[PDB]
């Protein structure tokens, strides 16, 4: 770096080794003003205003500035293992003890996705809007609007094996952080697995809760039992309605959107079809007047027969829908 | 003002990263990059446009999507020097980015041009009995997942990188 004494001259890999570990430190230093700034400049004002709701602000930010301690923690640790010449030996024990606390992080990813929809709902709203207009204009905001400042946890978590990996490239074969790094980065992988599989969960849950069924024969345990949502989204069928669909990893539940106060609700529609029993047909352009793009789901029709002739928006879409559905069968006749 | 997000989309190896860094060093190269906001003017129009980097998201399949609401261009990035790359944009890509980003506007850029005649690369290549992605190539697939455009741009000699960019506020503003 610039910073290190004129003398200090070795290899340009070891450089680059306590560059990579100073662009780290670094960039926990803008985590945390930012995540400061996000407080301060959107969540306090709003609240001061009356521009939205403590419950609704609470909602939105939760703990997102709650973890800074966390970071600082870091920046003491790199810190304290810096020479007063400004080079950094050995980091790897520092991480393999600190990265497992990336873990508080779990709930605020989690609770991510409703805080958008809440925002989105607030589009509506034009004190919230004209106000987020006005962070826009204003300096301390860098042009990036509000979700970018909610973003900042997320965005970050999945920089560290980036980061990890880069200091890794630049540490010697003989050095300890060899094997302290490698065992860093199997850590963070591990934590953004997990917060990756509860962002899915509450994802999940999410929809699974908004599920509205007219007849009780219509309600299926997997359904609730459901952890992981493979794929969900509107899809054209025959009749033309516009159905929202939700692939769990073992039922397939079709639905019909409705209005409740802005409150979407997903009324199911028809049987909801397990994996188990599920027939994924491709069709030909035109087969079906609805003509582009078009699949057909069925029971294994042995049960009472439901079929549905799907339409996506493009030929790749079709693909993302029909990949998923072609995986969830398979993967079940994998494990039956 | 016009405000525009732009989400960058393609495989890790690709470079993605160093495109949106060089749109922002001779005195370092960063390995990560977080939002940033590049000031563009397309046809007398001052637009600023938001870069969303997706670098490390491309493992965790559920937390990647949170990227992807109010995106107003897509641009799906793989490197000449990787055939792959190219691969994954029908194969993976594309069909996410038209299932989370309906009637997003896409333009398709094919990055590390300055290996498409480079020696070295074309012996790696050779042997996977592979060669460099040829500019015919890149419009092709632009038609195929319905892109605004394909340019190339090497973030190296930061050839057609402005170019690139000026184009995507050209998509996004359709």
């Amino acid at each position: 770096m610039l910073d290190i004494t004129m003398k200090e001259s070795l290899t340009t890999r070891e450089i680059r080794r306590q560059e990579a570990i100073y662009e780290m430190s670094r960039g926990e230093q803008d985590l945390i003003e930012d995540l400061k700034l996000a407080r301060k400049a959107y969540h306090d004002p709003m609240l001061k205003l009356s521009i939205m709701s403590e419950e609704e602000l609470t909602h939105i930010f939760g703990d997102l500035d709650s973890y800074i301690p966390l970071h600082e923690d870091l920046l003491t640790r790199i810190g304290e293992a810096t020479k007063p010449d400004g080079t950094v030996e050995q980091i790897g024990h520092i991480l393999v003890s600190w990265l497992p606390r990336l873990n508080a992080y779990r709930g605020y990813c989690s609770n991510q996705l409703a805080a958008k929809a809440l925002l989105d709902q607030k589009k509506q709203d034009p004190r919230v809007q004209d106000f987020l207009q006005r962070c826009l204009e204003s300096p301390f905001s860098r042009k990036l609007d509000l979700w970018s400042f909610l973003d900042i946890p997320r965005s970050r978590l999945v920089k560290y094996p980036l980061l990890l990996k880069e200091i890794l490239k630049h540490t010697p074969k003989e050095h300890p952080d060899v094997q302290l790094l490698e065992d860093a980065i199997l850590i963070i992988q591990g934590v953004l697995s997990d917060i990756n599989l509860k962002k899915g969960e509450s994802e999940c849950q999410y929809y699974i809760d908004k599920l509205e069924y007219l007849d009780e024969k219509q309600r299926d345990p997997r359904i609730e039992a459901s952890k992981v949502l493979l794929c969900h989204g509107e899809l054209r069928s025959k009749s033309g309605h516009k159905l929202y669909i939700f692939l769990f990893q073992d039922i397939l539940v079709l639905t019909r959107p409705v209005t409740r106060n802005e409150r979407h609700s997903y009324q199911v529609y028809r049987q909801p079809i397990p994996v188990q029993e599920l027939v994924l047909e491709d069709l030909q352009d035109g087969d079906v007047r609805m003509a582009k793009n078009i699949f057909r789901i069925r029971f294994h029709d042995p049960s009472p027969a439901q079929s549905h002739t799907l339409q996506a928006n493009d030929v790749f879409h079709k693909q993302q829908w029909f990949n998923c559905i072609r995986a969830a069968i398979a993967h079940h006749h994998h494990h039956h | 003002a016009i405000r525009k997000k732009l989400v960058i989309v393609g495989d890790g190896a690709c470079g993605k990263t160093c495109l949106l860094i060089v749109n922002s060093p001779e005195v370092y190269v960063p390995t990560v990059f977080e939002n940033y906001v590049a000031d563009i003017e397309v046809d007398g129009k001052q637009v600023e446009l938001a870069l969303w980097d997706t670098a490390g998201q491309e493992d965790y399949d559920r937390l990647r999507p949170l990227s992807y609401p109010d995106t107003d261009v897509i641009l799906m990035c793989f490197s000449i020097d990787s055939p792959d790359s190219l691969e994954n944009i029908p194969e993976k890509w594309t069909p996410e980015v038209k299932h989370f980003c309906p009637n997003v506007p896409i333009i398709l850029v094919g990055n590390k041009k300055d290996l498409r005649n480079d020696e070295h690369t074309r012996r790696e290549l050779a042997k996977m009995k592979q060669e460099p992605v040829k500019p015919e190539e890149g419009r092709d697939m632009a038609n195929r997942i319905g892109a605004f455009g394909y340019m190339e741009c090497s973030a190296k000699t930061k050839d057609g990188v402005r170019e690139v960019f000026e184009m995507a506020t050209r998509a996004a503003l359709q």
